């Protein structure tokens, strides 16, 4: 049984990384492998 | 509490560096796209965004690369997470950031000539923070090995290296309930001051925990009535106890780096 205001902080800090993080993670990757190219 | 741990320590945040439109170039440079470690700090992780735009410019206007946003010189010893969370955490991702060249802010802005430089500072905050917690107690009795091994953790991004050591940084004597003093800064944007930094214990005199609002109640009363308390970019309930969120909760580090920002326009 964890406390309420540590359950927060956990999904505060999952919602954090899913709006932050998660969402530009694959399109960065995508985006710096073709760049790479170009500097070909 | 290991799961809070990795989180706020691979926390990432996407942001676009573009090149001052000032800045003479033999070609076209494009964006670099990158995300940054919240915990960590710009003139360590920035190497590639570097070498992408010095190749595009001439040795006579190549100088010590510094980072702005919004007209607003980066400090670069103070983590990522904390400008992007007073700075640009009300505008839309990802966070832009200018990279210039030329006409260095000497007054806002402290030379990161190298490496060394970044793990001097770092360090310094590690020694003031376990001379407020344990006076030093802690800190001092860590082999020089030890000391490299915090660095070595962070500029590698190793959360197991990095806490290995800095567990026995979190600990306090067992009679104690917590920490002699915690280590905190709070920014503000709209204040003169860079931050507030006092001494306050995490227990009161009749032994109950000292909670987020309480310190806040203290050190900063007017930020509670409007106002946004964002730490790792998020907002903790008032009631945290606030021994617990020096351990968990801090920076690399072991400073808490709070941020007091007005709520986002829309």
């Amino acid at each position: 049984g964890r406390p309420r205001w540590k359950r927060h902080i956990s999904e505060q800090l999952r919602r954090r990384d899913r709006l932050q993080r998660q969402a530009f993670e694959e399109i960065i990757l995508q985006y710096n492998k073709l760049l790479e190219k170009s500097d070909l | 509490d290991k799961d809070v741990l990795r989180d706020v320590w691979f926390g990432r945040i996407p942001t676009c560096f573009t090149l001052y439109q000032d800045e003479i170039t033999e070609r076209e440079a494009e964006p670099y796209y990158l995300l940054l470690p919240r915990v960590s700090y710009l003139t360590l992780v920035t190497d590639k965004v570097k070498k992408h735009f010095q190749k595009v410019m001439r040795q006579e206007d190549i100088s010590e690369i510094w980072f702005e946003y919004e007209g607003t010189p980066l400090k670069w010893h103070y983590p990522i997470g904390l400008l992007f969370d007073l700075l640009a955490s009300s505008s839309a991702l990802p966070w832009n950031i200018t990279v210039h060249f030329k006409s260095f802010p000497e007054k806002d802005l402290l030379h990161c000539p190298s490496k060394d430089a970044i793990e001097a500072h770092f360090m310094s905050c590690m020694k003031e923070a376990d001379a407020l917690k344990h006076k030093s107690q802690v800190i001092n009795e860590m082999q020089k090995k030890d000391h490299k091994q915090l660095w070595m953790g962070l500029q590698n991004d190793r959360f197991d290296q990095f806490w290995a050591i800095n567990r026995k940084l979190m600990e306090y004597p067992a009679e104690e309930n917590g920490f002699r003093y915690i280590p905190f800064r709070i920014y503000q944007t709209t204040t003169e001051r860079p931050f507030i930094q006092k001494l306050f214990r995490p227990v009161a005199a009749d032994g109950q925990l000292h909670t987020l609002g309480d310190l806040l109640k203290e050190v900063c009363p007017s930020a509670i009535d409007k106002n946004q308390v964002m730490i790792h970019g998020i907002e903790p309930m008032l009631e945290t106890p606030l021994q617990w969120l020096s351990e968990h909760l801090s920076y690399p580090d072991n400073f808490l780096h709070i941020s007091i920002i007005p709520q986002p326009t829309d």
